[PDB]
């Protein structure tokens, strides 16, 4: 019924659609980007999400916590590079 | 699971275990 | 209040049915989608408004992928991007 | 233990470690003291001062981490304030 | 004074988080100065939010974005 | 088909500032530039103060403290004063 | 005429019209653009005041980038507010470090 | 093709960066880093060029490009 | 006797002859027959305005430049003249690159 499902996709294509019309980026958005930025927006959370979990899973934790984000993205060079300046909170160096 | 990369990431330790018997 | 925490727990259960996470972790998530998104969505504009067209459509974030993602990572996103919107064109 | 091994010891520990360094109340205290500056009438909320706080220690460590290659690189191990100052200066500030 | 309140050890142990293996004992004032610069740079902005804002207390918010426009994004407060 | 440019308000503040004095075109291109610049910069600051506030207009109040914050201090006390006394002089 | 109205040199129409196009925000007040131009043509004055008086420094009528460049470097809060902006033919500034000289 | 740029110049850059004395291992390295940035640059224009569907690239793509990377070159318009 | 100048004093000179100058210090030819044969990796048959090669140029050497003014620094801070290419590796690292 939602658009998500017509794109077989679970992010929230409504509430991305409402964003890119509430914020000014363009007076018209088409009807393939924001269920094309829900895509992508999906991918990389898929990504970062997978990366986490080894990182909790060889720590022998069943539960993910931020220094196991930290771990991930500071080990993919990739992602890592795409989130060069940011800082995660509470997230330590690598051991080095 | 449902989800998989296509992205060849090389395997990686993520384990920050570490003992001091070295050092003694 | 919207939030994407239910989006998250999806793809989570997608990925890793086996494992939690923490609501700091899930803060952590929150913020760094709103952050692409933003960057993303800035650069389109930018796009947009060099070529003087009025509207966003899918060419437009299709290259500010290519010009934000790292190029394997692009690679990838842009035919995620293409797969959901063929889907969706298709129904 | 061996001679020196106690600095060895507590920096694989402090990489492992997460928790802040620096005690929390003097830190309010400075930020405080920092802020009546620009104006005598103010408030915080306590996240705020965490993050302040975070963020503070994240660039420290990111400007120690920097400074230790230049000092290697000049073939010391005892970090000097002309590292500092050439690695800020290198990065811009 | 409120700036002695960062201890010697504390930097010490951020200089060890730092991998340092030796520190000489002038860096102390060094990283004194250079981090009261930083709050200077920092907050300046952050309460200049809350003017335009017009409440009288910060918020995790209005720093956040101060570290946005210093070009430093800090996750996980939104 | 036509330009737009702000070379001929380049020229005029000159000659108020320096009634002798002229400048390549280099350097007329180089001002349009900076000054093309520095208004996106302001522009996009005073638009992120408009989200953060939920506001739905830019105002003078607005512009005023996306300048305080993005020039430097000596900068930003001169500008906001001539700001002010502009504002003040369109209204009155 | 709004900049006579203002007493400013910089065109408010051009900069309010830019202001609705640039889609900046769904509304602009009318204090926004004569604002706007009044720290615009502060700013363009004092850069212009500087590379002046680096020009009659060099003796030369005509400014060109290399005195865009010098006044912009020789001033601290310019070059602050434009450490990452680089200009055509802005030669750096020279400089020896006194170690090199014997 | 970049043994076109040679010695003299990059000695020149050097000279104006204030280099009093230049070893030889560094003008590899130099073509290195150019290569690298240049790659780095052409690759955004080409990008910007390719979505305006031109073949031709310009100058408003460079410096669209350079300040994507988040350095503004004044002067071209 | 040759007058030949003892060394360091013709690079010193030329250190100030050029921060003088402003003009672009490398050939134009080879320069915009390289960043072409660049682009065709990317894409074949582009055409480019020299405008265009013109930025490139201009960016390119006031990046080298300040790359080169950077690491005179590191070279002095290991106190020595000659400056290495881990010099300029340094240099890199630290900016972020």
């Amino acid at each position: 019924k939602t658009r998500s499902s017509r794109a077989g996709l679970q992010f929230p294509v409504g509430r991305v659609h409402r964003l890119l019309r509430k914020g000014n980026y363009a007076e018209r958005v088409g009807a393939g980007a924001p269920v094309y930025l829900a895509a992508v927006l999906e991918y990389l959370t898929a990504e970062i999400l997978e990366l986490a979990g080894n990182a909790a899973r060889d720590n022998k934790k069943t539960r993910i916590i931020p220094r196991h984000l930290q771990l991930a993205v500071r080990n993919d060079e990739e992602l890592n590079k795409l989130l060069g300046r940011v800082t995660i909170a509470q997230g330590g160096v690598l051991p080095n | 699971p449902t989800r998989f990369s296509n992205r060849q990431n090389k395997t990686v330790n993520y384990n920050i275990d570490y003992s001091d018997d070295d050092l003694l | 209040k919207e939030s994407y925490a239910i989006y998250v727990y999806k793809v989570l259960k997608q990925v890793h049915p086996d494992t939690g996470i923490s609501s700091k972790a899930m803060s952590i998530m929150n913020s760094f989608v709103n952050d692409v998104f933003e960057r993303i969505a800035g650069e389109a504009s930018r796009l947009a408004h060099y070529n003087k067209r009025s509207t966003i459509t899918s060419r437009e974030i299709q290259t500010a992928v290519r010009l934000l993602l790292p190029g394997e990572l692009a690679k990838h996103a842009v035919s995620e991007g293409t797969k959901a919107v063929t889907k969706y064109t298709s129904a | 233990y061996r001679p020196g091994t106690v600095a060895l010891r507590e920096i694989r520990r402090y990489q492992k470690s997460t928790e802040l360094l620096i005690r929390k109340l003097p830190f309010q205290r400075l930020v405080r003291e920092i802020a009546q500056d620009f104006k005598t009438d103010l408030r915080f909320q306590s996240s705020a001062v965490m993050a302040l706080q975070e963020a503070s220690e994240a660039y420290l460590v990111a400007l120690f981490e920097d400074t230790n290659l230049c000092a290697i690189h000049a073939k010391r191990v005892t970090i000097m304030p002309k590292d500092i100052q050439l690695a800020r200066r290198i990065r811009g500030e | 004074d409120n700036i002695q309140g960062i201890t010697k050890p504390a930097i010490r142990r951020l200089a060890r988080r730092g991998g340092v293996k030796r520190i000489s004992g002038l860096i102390y004032e060094e990283t004194r100065g250079v981090l009261k610069v930083f709050l200077e740079n920092v907050i300046r902005d952050a309460v200049t939010y809350t003017e335009h804002a017009k409440r009288k207390t910060v918020t995790a918010m209005d720093v956040v974005y101060a570290l946005k426009r210093q070009g430093r994004t800090l996750y996980g407060f939104g």
